[PDB]
RNA sequence: GGUUGCGGCCAUAUCUACCAGAAAGCACCGUUUCCCGUCCGAUCAACUGUAGUUAAGCUGGUAAGAGCCUGACCGAGUAGUGUAGUGGGUGACCAUACGCGAAACUCAGGUGCUGCAAUCU
RNA sequence: GCCCUGAAAAUGGAUGGCGCUCAAGCGUGUUACCUAUACUCUACCGUCAGGGUUGAUAUGAUGCCCUGACGAGUAGGCAGG
RNA sequence: AAAUAUGUAAGAAGUCCUUGUUACUUAAUUGAACGUGGACAUUUGAAUGAAGAGCUUUUAGUGGGCCAUUUUUGGUAAGCAGAACUGGCGAUGCGGGAUGAACCGAACGUAGAGUUAAGGUGCCGGAAUACACGCUCAUCAGACACCACAAAAGGUGUUAG
RNA sequence: GGAAUACUGCCAGCUGGGACUGAGGACUGCGACGUAAGUCAAGGAUGCUGGCAUAAUGGUUAUAUGCCGCCCGUCUUGAAA
RNA sequence: GAAAUUGUUGAAAGGGAAGGGCAUUUGAUCAGACA
């Protein structure tokens, strides 16, 4: 939907005469601008309580920045989503260096593997797999082995003139 | 201008006094592949809140 | 040969070309279709308030 | 072939209301109409005399005549690109006064008061109505009310 | 492109000159175009348009319609302006004095007028005697007494006089004109 | 600015008043428009594309 | 407060079952000469207010009562729906965007209000 | 999910054609870039409109001057030539 | 019992005060209607707009229509037949969908500069053989709405659950 | 603990390259800078220099080239048919 | 003594029609203006 941001969003039902100061609910929305993020917020509240935008108010909207943006992390991700023929709950694991980076590539995976567009996906939970061997997925696990090393074989220097006079080489 | 921005007591008269502005197209572009969806859906229409300033400015 | 039967397609475009003219309104409508006993008395009524409003500029 | 009589299509329109059949309550006859009153028109299916044709069902108009057991109502009916003036003879069972003006009358004598009440005071009136204004700033406290975080749910069935 | 809210290039539909081609009229108009530009007086603006008026819109004002307008309370010394022609009315016996200012006075009219010591005045004379139109009484002819309007509005229950040549019974007076011949209008 | 901080100080949230003024741009061409919006685009004086006007905000606008 | 005569709204007034009602009023109740009506003085009409009674009408109160009435972020922001897109899908159909938004359900609370006139421990 | 089977018609033949396979294919994201009789600014034509100006002793008063908006078109109307 | 759609009202032709007229009407100088005299101005009674409003006369062409989304009837269906609202084609070129009455974008005076739409940028052809993450290998692969179709059913090919 | 930076936004901050246009034709207006006299980029281009004074620039025409372009009339929902 | 249509002469173009629009090369041709 773009390059993502994270957002504490906080709204409440409108105060009434018999009910001044109503209850206050938070969501952490994953979206690209604040405008979308408020919209998503209402989207999910109407799918949980008895409010709608008209009858409610947004109280606050604050972007949450990564804790340690320069630390590799192993993420567990949880997602409700819709296929062509019915809806499905899912768990994947993404390994990156921020919740925002992660949620980005999530959506790219859903797109690619299950043809799932942004509308068709609920993030359910995103949280940091702390102690390893709570990492459950091979394609991630693979990167935790100790003293990890690998080549990057058959390399491709991207040319800049239409002709070349050598005959290239993929050594690396 | 003060009368506009502060939505004054004489805002009807004030505002209407101005001929509907005539902007050019934005100079960057719309920043969207397709204009006629909502802002929130990656289109251009509807309320886009403070983000109207970036546009109008591109079109001014 | 059959041919189209009926439609109102386009009919409101036309009505709007030249209006839907609001009803138009007057102070003092007609007494048309108003009870005859009423009108009859009312007449003689008015005649009087007329007559005595003439005696005002005597 | 088609059919198009005076009450055609009026199946539910002239029906009676649930558990509301029978005698018409007597207040319907102790109401009093003068010329110039605005009334609303609803046919009473029991009372078959003096009935409004279905078109004026739901319509509202001005009393222009008063007679023994009925009133004459004028209605502007639009036909073609234009209104004409139809006047109806309606029995008093198919007519009720209109509250469409009560707010106005209410508002006027309401107005005429704070109008004087503030004239005899120190000018400063303001008595046009105004549309709903967007609400003002305000501060919301957290005391006794920390925000309860929510998140979307997973998919279930229960059937 | 523009959602046009209103028809484009509409003419105002009001006359701008006389459709007349008579110099003298053309001249009078010269006067009052000048007079109405430069004198902020309403009377001149009114008179100027009236010159553009065509024959129909200039119905004759009679000398007897004139005398009545002077019988107007407090209006016996004002000078009647008529942007048309004035005609004689044999039906009034004791026509008054005053001053009539018109385009044309029929012979009988001007006679009757002067016979009681009045005065007949071309409008340009009226102009110099009273630029701002001070103390004028503009009278208008009965536009809708033309025979042609009798027939305008024709249709059923309208009461309006057929466009009909040779009349009498036997001329559209049967079916559709009476409850005993089919029906009535 | 200091309201927003002063409430943050108190743990309370500061919600600024709803905006009162907006600025509108007709972003769509002239044709194939349905009647009721078509009128409103007029009444708001946006009768040609990329033209813009100010709107005071209340329910009735 | 009760009761009666006339009522307005017309079940929060109805329905079922039990119980209770001072005083006044109503009531039931006595009678068949008379006006009056019937197959039948039951109904209807007349007469007494005298010979009898709260049994019933009537009024109230009881019931995890039936019905009915009110309410709620109970269900449900559900169903449905006005707007949008060169959104998804072979189709059937379906998501999304800016709006409007039920009915059943469930739970709680109630079970006549009151106008004019006369009367009454 | 993509792919493969299910999958049969007549002149030779069509993702528009060539051709493309970590695509020049499918899903998705980010920028940039190309160009409509549209939009913005300007000149010019014309149409409609609102102002100004009969003051001689030179040349159009239907004129002269200032200003603003607008311009699709069958059948059909009108106008000026 | 909705949503959409739909009648009326939001003032000077308004709100009050005093008390004439009549053959209607009342037990009644009761009332009904129409008045006379008086009290209150533009925050005079919501919004937005208004290249103004109103009115009159006369006359052309037309009176085969068709298409789209949505509502919808008949029919197994139809590029079939028939209705509802709006938008269109007809009557209209211009840019896009190679092509094409009706789709998308946008409606045309003669022109310069600029910017865009919808649609595109390997080469045909103006414009990144751009960046990025996955998926896919087809001995009849696939490749952009309207649109020029494919289904049940299957696969120990492969991907994620 | 005390910084920096990103990001979003503001400046009636300064400043470079490039492209099209130069309508108007005395004066008049609103300003700006000056202590001042003055001056100005403030109600639409001027200054300086050079070239040809010709087929140089320009029209017309034929052809070549890039892109584009179906037969007109008519009836018709619909014609290049 | 027009046109259709034809002979000659001159110029030019022509890989399954010709003619047209915008634009400029080239050739041919011509105005105006310089002073
Ligand atoms: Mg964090
Ligand atoms: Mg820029
Ligand atoms: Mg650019
Ligand atoms: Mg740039
Ligand atoms: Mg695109
Ligand atoms: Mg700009
Ligand atoms: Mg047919
Ligand atoms: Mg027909
Ligand atoms: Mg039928
Ligand atoms: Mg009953
Ligand atoms: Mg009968
Ligand atoms: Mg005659
Ligand atoms: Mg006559
Ligand atoms: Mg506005
Ligand atoms: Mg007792
Ligand atoms: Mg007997
Ligand atoms: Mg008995
Ligand atoms: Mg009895
Ligand atoms: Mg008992
Ligand atoms: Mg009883
Ligand atoms: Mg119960
Ligand atoms: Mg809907
Ligand atoms: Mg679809
Ligand atoms: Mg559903
Ligand atoms: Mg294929
Ligand atoms: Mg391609
Ligand atoms: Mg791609
Ligand atoms: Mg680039
Ligand atoms: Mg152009
Ligand atoms: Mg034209
Ligand atoms: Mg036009
Ligand atoms: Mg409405
Ligand atoms: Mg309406
Ligand atoms: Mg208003
Ligand atoms: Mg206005
Ligand atoms: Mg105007
Ligand atoms: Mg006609
Ligand atoms: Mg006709
Ligand atoms: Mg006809
Ligand atoms: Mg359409
Ligand atoms: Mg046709
Ligand atoms: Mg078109
Ligand atoms: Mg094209
Ligand atoms: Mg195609
Ligand atoms: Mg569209
Ligand atoms: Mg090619
Ligand atoms: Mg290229
Ligand atoms: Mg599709
Ligand atoms: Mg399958
Ligand atoms: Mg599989
Ligand atoms: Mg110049
Ligand atoms: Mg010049
Ligand atoms: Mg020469
Ligand atoms: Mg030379
Ligand atoms: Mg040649
Ligand atoms: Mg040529
Ligand atoms: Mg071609
Ligand atoms: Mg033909
Ligand atoms: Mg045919
Ligand atoms: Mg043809
Ligand atoms: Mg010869
Ligand atoms: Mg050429």
């Amino acid at each position: 939907m773009a390059h993502f941001k994270e957002y504490q969003v906080i709204g409440r039902r409108l105060p009434t005469e018999s009910v001044p100061e109503p209850k206050l609910f938070r969501m952490r929305i994953f979206a690209s601008n604040e405008v979308i993020a408020k919209s998503r917020y209402w989207y999910f509240l109407q799918k949980l309580h008895k409010v709608k935008k008209a009858s409610g108010e947004i109280v606050s909207i604050n972007q949450i920045n990564e804790a340690h943006p320069t630390k590799v992390k192993n993420f567990g991700v949880w997602v409700r989503y819709d296929s062509r023929s019915g809806t499905h709950n899912m768990y994947k694991e993404i390994r990156d260096v921020s919740r925002v980076a992660a949620v980005e590539t999530l959506y790219q995976d859903m797109a690619a593997r299950h043809r799932a567009r942004f509308r068709s996906i609920h993030i359910l939970k995103v949280a940091e797999i702390e102690k390893t061997a709570d990492v459950k997925r091979q394609y991630v696990k693979q990167f935790l082995t100790k003293d990890l090393k690998f080549p990057l074989p058959h390399r491709v220097q991207k040319s800049t003139k239409t002709f070349s006079y050598k005959r290239p080489s993929t050594f690396y | 201008i003060h009368e506009i921005i502060t939505v004054g007591p004489h805002f009807k008269q004030a505002n209407n006094f101005l001929w509907p502005f005539k902007l050019s197209n934005p100079s960057g572009g719309w920043g969207v592949p397709r204009k006629f969806k909502h802002f929130i859906q990656g289109g251009s229409f509807g309320n886009r809140e403070e983000f109207i300033n970036k546009l109008v400015k591109s079109m001014n | 040969a059959k041919s189209k039967n009926h439609t109102a397609h386009n009919q409101t475009r036309k009505a709007h070309r030249n209006g839907i003219k609001k009803p138009k309104t007057y102070k003092y409508p007609s007494l048309k279709g108003v009870d005859p006993k009423f009108r009859r008395n009312h007449k003689h009524a008015l005649h009087g308030t007329a007559k005595a409003l003439a005696a005002a500029k005597k | 072939g088609k059919s198009h009589g005076y009450r055609s299509r009026t199946r539910y329109m002239f029906q009676r209301d649930f558990r509301k059949h029978g005698a018409v309550h007597l207040s319907t006859y102790l109401k009093v109409y003068k010329v110039g009153d605005i009334v609303d028109i609803k046919a009473n299916g029991s009372i078959q005399k003096g009935m409004p044709h279905k078109f004026y069902q739901g319509k509202t108009g001005v009393v222009y005549n008063v007679t023994k057991s009925s009133v004459g109502v004028i209605i502007n009916k639009m036909v073609g690109n234009r209104y004409l003036e139809k006047r109806l003879n309606l029995r008093v069972e198919h007519i009720k006064h209109s509250k469409c003006r009560q707010e106005f009358l209410e508002r006027v004598k309401a107005n005429a008061a704070k109008r004087a009440e503030a004239k005899a005071q120190g000018v400063a009136v303001q008595l046009k109505r105004q549309p709903a204004q967007p609400r003002e700033s305000r501060i919301v406290s957290t005391e006794g009310n920390v925000p309860q975080t929510l998140a979307p749910v997973p998919y279930e069935t229960f059937i | 492109g523009i959602d046009h809210t209103s028809k484009q290039h509409k003419r105002s539909g009001h006359r701008t000159a006389p459709k007349s081609d008579n110099v003298y009229l053309k001249l009078l108009v010269k006067l009052y175009t000048f007079l109405a530009r430069r004198t902020d007086a309403p009377f001149n603006k009114v008179v100027l348009k009236a010159l553009f008026l065509s024959k129909i819109n200039r119905p004759p004002v009679s000398v007897s319609r004139i005398a009545r307008a002077l019988k107007q309370e407090g209006a016996a010394n004002k000078t009647v302006v008529v942007v048309g022609t004035v005609t004689d009315d044999a039906r009034i016996f004791e026509f008054p004095k005053t001053t009539v200012a018109a385009l044309r006075f029929t012979a009988g009219a001007r006679a009757k007028i002067v016979k009681a010591g009045g005065e007949c005045i071309t409008l340009d004379q009226l102009a110099v005697r009273a630029p701002k139109g001070q103390n004028t009484l503009i009278l208008r002819g009965p536009r809708n007494s033309r025979e042609a309007v009798r027939h305008f509005g024709m249709g059923p229950h309208k009461g309006k006089a057929p466009r009909i040549l040779s009349t009498g019974r036997k001329f559209e007076r049967a079916r559709g004109r009476r409850r005993s011949k089919g029906f009535k209008v | 600015i200091q309201a927003k901080r002063d409430a943050k100080a108190a743990g309370s949230y500061y919600v600024e008043a709803q905006h009162k003024l907006v600025f509108v741009v007709r972003i769509k061409g002239i044709n194939k428009i349905p009647p009721k919006p078509r009128k409103v685009l007029q009444l708001l004086r946006l009768t040609r594309i990329n033209s813009g006007t100010f709107v005071k905000v209340t329910k009735a606008t």
